[PDB]
């Protein structure tokens, strides 16, 4: 399953759980759409910081 | 013929099959919810019925 959530409030954290763990124990694929972030580009030698 | 009523007739009975539990309906098992606000009081749709 390729769900998609356009927006993530309202959602029970029990069901956020759950869908994550769909996506690592049926491969689903989830897109939120409602996420904002920045971004680094570390190179190897720094790792995640 | 088919029996008559307790209550149609004027006669005291004193035995009765009276329906009942078997065990206390008070499990102590009470429903709980989550909760879960709107993310923006600005964004609600009051509208629409």
């Amino acid at each position: 399953v390729h769900m998609t959530i356009n927006e993530r409030a309202g959602m029970s954290k029990l069901v956020a759980d759950n869908i994550i763990a769909s996506v690592i124990k049926s491969n689903w694929v989830v897109d939120i759409l409602d996420i904002e972030y920045t971004a680094e580009v570390m190179t190897p030698s720094e790792g995640y910081t | 013929q088919v029996g008559i009523p307790k209550l149609e007739v004027d006669h005291i009975s004193f035995s009765n099959v009276v329906s009942m539990m078997t065990a206390n309906i008070r499990t102590g098992d009470d429903m709980a919810v989550e909760r879960v606000n709107p993310d923006d009081v600005r964004a609600i749709n009051i509208r629409n019925a």
